[PDB]
Formats: structure tokens, sequence, C-alpha cells
């Protein structure tokens, strides 16, 4: 139930609720109806001194939905910079496969958000990381017509 | 965005070498008819 009041909390952006139903003791890896935690829901939204407070309860950072997005693919992906440095900081696996074999480097590099896809590849990203249908990152730079981006990833 | 109709596929060659839109056509936000050019004092301009 607390779980419940949580997710609603991180959600919406409510930084003293959060910490109220933290201190009463509510499940931080809470999960909703297709698998989100108070953390997807605060990368997604963008909620960094949230994100912070969550991860300072042992936030689980390589939590999964149910297509296995992790929240540092909702950050990656929506342009979140300071966020996915604070994921990267607490151990987020920049490696982090959903069902479709897709990065949270290839969202970067999709949406083009130049400033992450430097922080990913700085915290260990494989460039050579295949999806489903086998594209890189790079494959995607060249087919989006970025060009900015395809020199980085050479 | 002219970038997403830009990068619209047509084919796929026997090599895996893709034709995109842009390889064929120039990809740009323009008038539906280019017929009427208005001029406020010789300024360019629109109107009602």
């Amino acid at each position: 139930d607390l779980g419940k009041k949580l997710l609603e909390a991180a959600r919406a952006g409510r930084d003293d609720e959060v910490r109220i139903l933290m201190a009463n003791g509510a499940d931080v890896n809470a999960a909703d109806v297709v698998g989100w935690t108070p953390l997807h829901l605060a990368a997604y939204w963008g909620h960094l001194e949230i994100v912070e407070v969550l991860l300072k309860n042992g936030a689980d950072v390589n939590a999964y939905d149910t297509l296995g997005s992790t929240p540092l693919h909702l950050a990656a992906h929506f342009g979140h910079l300071e966020i996915v440095e604070v994921l990267l900081k607490n151990g987020a696996d920049v490696n982090a496969k959903d069902d479709n074999g897709i990065t949270p480097l290839h969202l970067a590099a999709n949406r083009g958000h130049l400033e992450i896809v430097e922080v990913l590849l700085k915290y260990g990203a494989d460039v050579n990381a295949q999806d489903k249908f086998g594209k890189t990152a790079f494959d995607i730079s060249i087919n989006n017509g970025n060009e900015d981006l395809a020199e980085i990833l050479q | 965005s002219t970038e997403e109709f830009g990068k619209i596929l047509l084919k796929v060659n026997q090599d895996g070498s893709r034709v995109l839109l842009r390889d064929v056509a120039k990809i740009e936000l323009g008038g539906e008819n280019y017929d009427i050019i208005a001029e406020f004092n010789g300024q360019p301009a629109s109107g009602l």
C-alpha cells in the first residue's frame, strides 16, 4: 500500500512525501502494473533530487520492467544528463539490454543527446553492441544523418 | 521533421546498401503553393 503512494509521489515529483513514506519503511523497489519502480518514474519524468533520495535508501539501480528496460534506458532516452551520471555513479549497467537488445547508448544515439553518449562511452559503453536487428550506435547516427555523433563513435 | 522524412527507406540493394529519400530528393518545409508573394512597402510580408 505504502509502495503505491511512493510510485504516485516519485512520478508527480513530491520531494517531501517521498522522504515521509521512506521514513515509514515503504518498499523502494515497488513495481506498478508494467513493472516500473519509483526509480523508473523519477528517471522518466526527470526528478534528479528524488533519484538520489531513492538510491540513498538502496533502490535497485538495475531493476527492469516486463520488457527489460532499466532506469538508465529512460534517463538516456529523454536527455536527462544529470540523472544518467548519478545512476552510473551508483553502479548502473551501461550495457544493460532490454528484450530487443537495445542499450542506453542506442536510445541516447537515436534521440541524439551527445552529452549523454560521451558519459556512457566514458563509463565503458560497448560501441559494437548490437540490438535484435544487428544495429550499432554508429548505424543509427549515419541513418539519422547526425554527423556530430558519427565522429564520436568513428 | 525533415530528418525523419529524409531517412525514409525506399529500398535496400543486393550488397546491403540502403537508398533513403534524401539520396534522391531535397527535404525542407515549403509552401503548399508558391503562387502568391506579398510585399508591404517593398519589404517581404504576408497578410490576411
